[PDB]
């Protein structure tokens, strides 16, 4: 059973390798020109922040470029109709099918 | 102290050319005679063309021909100028002042024009 | 206009002896490909100082206009974008310092300053004249100062401009010195270099401005101040 | 190497000026006052470069038709411009200018005979 | 009735910018070699720099045959200096010619001796003023009469540029002086 | 190589005259004389840069100035060279400076 | 996930190096400038919001729901830049502390500031003491993951 | 492609343009095309 | 997180370097630069335009006109243009 830990962990790694690409591509652009380097400017904070925020909000999977249909509906709006309802949704378990 | 450096220079020059003299096949006697010679030597107008109405704004040339005054040969590090006030940042440096010889590694410097 | 295309199942799609299934996608908006590229730079800069989304949209609106005039074509695009952002911040009534815009942008103070003035002339628009109060909030926060000190500082700044004790002086210097005075009369002391690092202004410029305000220090404090350090024992340099 | 390229450019210029007379490498060195190029280099230029260069024709001991494949004649190649049904396959603005005199005067005259100019 | 409430205080001229064409091509390196009060650096800039003590000035001489003269404190002395520069060029052996002399810019300044209200001035003249206390300490005022650019400082000092003739300075100042006195502290 | 400037010096000139003696007596060749001049330059430059350690302060009035080929050329008048161990006043001086 | 996995991922295996194409068409004497970057210690603030002023403040998970914010906290990392140029110098390394992103916080976990408070304090914060937590808040909505 | 022909239409580029045209008109009528990738919307969804 | 210093230090460093020596080579030379250029073409059969300006440290338009006068150009199927100075 994949809980928040293994799901976010796959997701955060997806976000981090992508960030790693943006620093490399930026530093490569700098060196081509040369002598004017900075490091906070190379990093795009939006990449991590929005990429996770997007996944949690929509319910989709991945950064959208590598599909989304394999982990549809893994994220939901917490039902709260009655205290037992909230408590039940937090204890929900799901099982993938065709 | 400084003739010593000149002496030092005699040492470096003589050693450094030995192999060169060798390559020409020139005997070491010529090298030593060179050293000894050298050592002994060491010690309103609507007209747009006539401008003769402004003659004499220049001075004697004359200053440069003689150069009899003491001379200084060196290198510059930084040169600066503010109005008619000049600022000089120099480095390296051989000076000759009224017959004697002097040296510096850095010189800093102020003048007006 | 046109949509994009990609991938291609797993049945066919020539690459024949080649390894390029069907065909690569194509561009369609080169002439504008640097306006989209501007927006990419604007949100990034914006997140480094964490502005609300509304300012960023305002900036996109300022940029679209300036671009559309082409009245300053040739100057650095990122400079034009950065200057748009600076204007947007004043028009939102939440001024930022130029020094703050250099922190986030790769364009120097000289070019942003030029572009700022040029954009205002070209766009036939003017911002409000900046005031000291506009920065009181942000600084005391980054200095973890309590509300009471922040309010004293605002009062000090207000009195200082009211008595015209330091005319001509930049509002950032007066702001930095008022904050310094406040923090020095409270338990929450702060060093010149620490404030200087936050405001971006050199600590010696604060020291001079403080030397300028000290002769009348008693008159500037609110009557609600609790004097943790009395004026009679207020540090001087 | 450079010297030879300067020789070729000179040679084109001298042909343009009108001096189509056959001459030798030794003569060009002299006239350009560069005989001190060294016998080794002189020879290598003479009996390797200026023999593998297809622009000059070697006759007995001297170089002919000077700058390139040309027929010269006073740039008054009227029959050539004619050239019956073949019609010259097509003349080039650059070659006529290189030939001797500027083209413009000749072209203007040629525009009122039977010739047409295209910007190709 | 006087023109203004307190008349002029003769704004004083401080700097003049003019150009002149020598009419022929020259060899700046030779010039640099010959001249005694000049400097030349192709790796830095294309023109040769000369400076004379008379009225104390500086000139920019191009290989094209154009020269520019700056620093004079009057138009006659700038015409004078340019003629002197042409003279030394002649004295080098070059066919110098005093052609196309023209004043391109004039700079002036004066003081009013009292502190002033700048926040108000920028408020009431928003269309023209562009006061940026953060960047440059003084207020930049763009007049559109004799189209002149002014720099006004809190101490009261005023600098003017963009002028082609002295009258434009007095006129631009004659316009601005009542307003400024009117914001006296 | 280098500033070649030190060829103008007394030190540099006394060398060339000594070399000239050897050339008139044909004890050496001009090419050999030039190579000796090149090695002397390197040795004197090394000697200046590595051995020399003293500094001097100076003031005065500028009479004339020149800059070309990366070489500065001045002529000052009424100069005062001031040191912690020396003081020297002179009416006029010519200064050449390369880098 | 926060205590191990995130730290493990940035410490793991992405050290990177970069080197311009110097000595192009010519060169020789030296060795093409090169730069190395590696990421270390990671830091995660309590959940924070930033007003238009730019003033950062303690956010409360109820305030996040009524205004529609996003209950998340800012993340920072130790980064080093490290030179051992091809000869003249091997040291000139610099320590930085840098903001990299905002991570959503799951309610009443060890990093959601509500965990350290008692029944009376949560009741005072206007957040119900009997709520179970464990759900993210994004854009004003409480969003729960399905196992 | 019309301007391209009109002008200096090469050969391989014409074959490419025909193939791209053949794809777009087909995908307009039918975007299912078992042996080919599907025309998509910028959001990622398949074109209807 | 990120202090503001009116300009990047290293950018300022870029300025400090730029403000000493410039690639604005003055060409009242033509011949010696060219004499050098022949020497360069002795080192390899062909060169790329970006390096050819780079090895000459000079403005492109005059050199381009030189390449127009005596030289030739060739796309070796590498998109990028390459030149030769052989008068053959």
């Amino acid at each position: 059973l994949d809980l928040a830990g293994p799901l976010l962990a796959f997701l955060f790694r997806g976000m981090f390798k992508n960030l790693l690409k943006e620093v490399r591509i930026y530093a490569q652009k700098f060196i081509d020109r040369g002598k004017d380097f900075n490091l906070e400017l190379a990093i795009k904070t939006r990449i991590i922040s929005d990429g996770l925020k997007y996944s949690l909000a929509t319910g989709n999977w991945g950064d959208q470029k590598k599909a989304h249909q394999a982990r549809a509906g893994v994220s939901q709006v917490l039902n709260r109709l009655t205290f037992a309802s909230t408590l039940s949704h937090l204890r929900r378990l799901n099982s993938p099918i065709g | 102290t400084v003739p010593k450096l000149y002496r030092s220079v005699i040492e470096d020059v003589i050693n450094d050319v030995r192999d060169i003299f060798l390559d020409d096949g020139v005997d070491e006697q010529v090298l030593m005679e060179l050293k000894t010679l050298w050592e002994n030597k060491l010690m309103g107008q609507v007209e747009e063309e006539p401008l003769n109405s402004e003659d004499d704004v220049s001075d004697e040339e004359g200053q440069e021909l003689f150069d009899t005054e003491n001379v200084v040969v060196c290198q510059y590090d930084k040169i600066h100028r503010s109005k008619n006030k000049w600022k000089f940042h120099l480095k390296d440096g051989i000076m000759n002042l009224n017959g004697r010889d002097y040296i510096f590694s850095k010189a800093i410097g102020d003048a007006e024009w | 206009l046109s949509t994009m295309i990609g991938k291609g199942t797993g049945a066919a799609s020539f690459d024949e002896f080649g390894n390029s299934k069907y065909q690569n996608r194509r561009t369609m908006s080169s002439s504008d490909r640097a306006m989209m590229n501007a927006f990419k730079e604007i949100t990034t800069m914006a997140d480094r100082i964490n502005l609300p989304r509304n300012i960023v949209d305002r900036t996109n609106n300022l940029f679209k206009q300036v671009y559309e005039q082409k009245s300053l074509k040739g100057r650095a695009n990122d400079a034009i974008a950065s200057a748009c952002l600076y204007i947007a911040c004043r028009q939102e009534g939440v001024p930022r310092t130029f020094k703050e815009i250099c922190a986030v942008s790769r364009i120097s103070k000289k070019e942003i300053g030029r572009c700022f003035k040029l954009i205002l002339k070209a766009l036939e628009t003017s911002v409000d004249l900046i005031t000291t109060g506009d920065f009181m909030s942000r600084f005391c926060s980054n200095l973890c100062l309590p509300k009471q000190v922040q309010m004293a500082a605002t009062h000090i700044a207000r009195k200082a401009v009211e008595l015209d004790l330091v005319p001509g002086r930049s509002p950032i210097s007066v702001a930095a010195a008022a904050i310094y005075m406040a923090s020095q009369a409270s338990a929450e002391k702060r060093t010149q270099k620490e404030i200087g690092d936050i405001a971006g202004v050199a600590d010696v410029t604060i020291r001079q401005s403080y030397r300028l305000i000290y002769p009348r220090a008693p008159d500037l404090f609110p009557t609600d101040f609790k004097f943790d350090t009395p004026v009679d024992k207020l540090p001087q340099l | 190497f450079g010297v030879l390229a300067k020789i070729v450019n000179y040679m084109k210029t001298r042909h343009q000026r009108g001096d189509t007379h056959p001459l030798t490498l030794d003569e060009i060195l002299d006239e350009t006052q560069h005989l001190d190029i060294g016998l080794k280099q002189k020879q290598w230029l003479m009996t390797e470069a200026l023999v593998n260069n297809p622009k000059i024709e070697v006759i007995d001991g001297k170089y002919a038709f000077k700058p390139k494949y040309n027929v010269r004649d006073k740039k008054a190649l009227l029959r050539l411009l004619d050239q019956h049904d073949q019609r010259g396959l097509g003349g080039i603005l650059l070659e006529d200018i290189e030939e001797a005199l500027p083209n413009s005067q000749k072209a203007v005259k040629a525009l009122g005979d039977q010739i047409l100019f295209v910007n190709r | 009735t006087p023109a203004s409430e307190s008349s002029g205080i003769v704004p004083q001229l401080q700097n003049i910018v003019s150009t002149v064409n020598l009419g022929c091509k020259l060899d700046l390196k030779t010039i640099a070699l010959r001249a005694r009060n000049a400097e030349y650096n192709p790796k830095r800039f294309a023109a040769v720099i000369m400076r004379i003590r008379e009225p104390r000035t500086t000139a920019l001489i191009f290989s094209s045959g154009k020269m520019v003269c700056t620093g004079a404190k009057s138009e006659e002395q700038s015409r004078l200096a340019a003629r002197k520069y042409a003279r030394v060029v002649q004295k080098l052996g070059f066919p110098a010619k005093f052609l196309d002399f023209k004043i391109q810019n004039m700079v002036g300044s004066c003081d009013v001796k009292f502190p002033i209200r700048l926040e108000g001035l920028v408020l009431t003249h928003q269309q023209f003023s562009s006061y940026e206390p953060e960047l440059f300490p003084g207020l930049i005022y763009r007049m559109i009469k004799p189209r002149i650019v002014l720099l006004i400082f809190v101490s009261g000092k005023v600098v003017l540029t963009g002028a082609k003739v002295r009258a434009e300075i007095y006129e631009a100042f004659e316009n601005i002086y009542p307003i400024l006195k009117g914001f006296r502290k | 190589m280098a500033y070649q400037l030190y060829r103008n010096t007394t030190l540099g000139n006394s060398l060339q005259e000594s070399l000239d003696e050897l050339i008139q007596s044909q004890q050496i060749t001009p090419q050999l004389a030039l190579q000796v001049l090149l090695q002397f330059d390197k040795a004197i430059n090394a000697a200046l840069a590595q051995r020399v350690r003293n500094r001097v302060n100076f003031r005065g009035s500028l009479n004339t100035y020149r800059f070309c080929d990366n070489v500065w050329t001045f002529v000052l008048n009424d100069v005062e060279f001031r040191e912690v161990t020396e003081l020297i006043k002179v009416d006029k001086v010519k200064i050449v400076a390369c880098d | 996930f926060i205590q191990m996995s995130v730290q493990r991922i940035v410490e793991d295996a992405p050290p990177i190096d970069l080197q311009a194409e110097a000595q192009h068409a010519s060169g020789e004497v030296e060795e093409p400038p090169r730069y190395l970057l590696k990421f270390e210690q990671i830091y995660l603030s309590k959940p924070t919001h930033w007003e238009r002023d730019g003033a950062p403040s303690p956010m409360m998970p109820n305030e996040a729901r009524l205004r529609n914010l996003t209950y998340s906290a800012p993340l920072y990392v130790d980064i080093t830049k490290t030179v051992i140029k091809e000869g003249e110098e091997q040291l000139q390394t610099q320590h930085q502390k840098t903001f990299i992103g905002k991570i959503p916080i799951m309610l009443r976990s060890t990093y959601c500031l509500l965990n350290g408070l008692t029944d009376r304090d949560l009741c005072e914060l206007n957040e119900c003491p009997l709520d179970p937590g464990g759900y993210f808040i994004i854009n004003g909505s409480e969003k729960v993951l399905i196992a | 492609l019309r301007r391209n022909e009109q002008n200096g239409a090469a050969a391989h580029v014409i074959a490419e343009d025909v193939k791209l045209l053949q794809f777009h008109v087909a995908t307009m009528v039918d975007n299912e095309l078992p042996g080919l990738p599907r025309a998509m919307q910028k959001s990622g969804r398949p074109l209807k | 997180t990120n202090y503001k210093p009116v300009a990047n230090h290293q950018y300022n460093i870029e300025y400090e370097r730029k403000k000493k020596e410039d690639g604005k080579r003055a060409r009242a030379d033509k011949q010696h630069v060219l004499d050098m250029l022949f020497s360069a073409f002795e080192k390899h059969q062909y060169y790329n335009l970006k390096d050819l300006v780079d090895i000459t440290k000079q403005p492109v338009v005059y050199l381009k006109e030189i390449l127009k006068e005596i030289g030739v150009q060739n796309v070796k199927g590498i998109h990028k243009n390459t030149w030769e100075l052989k008068p053959e």
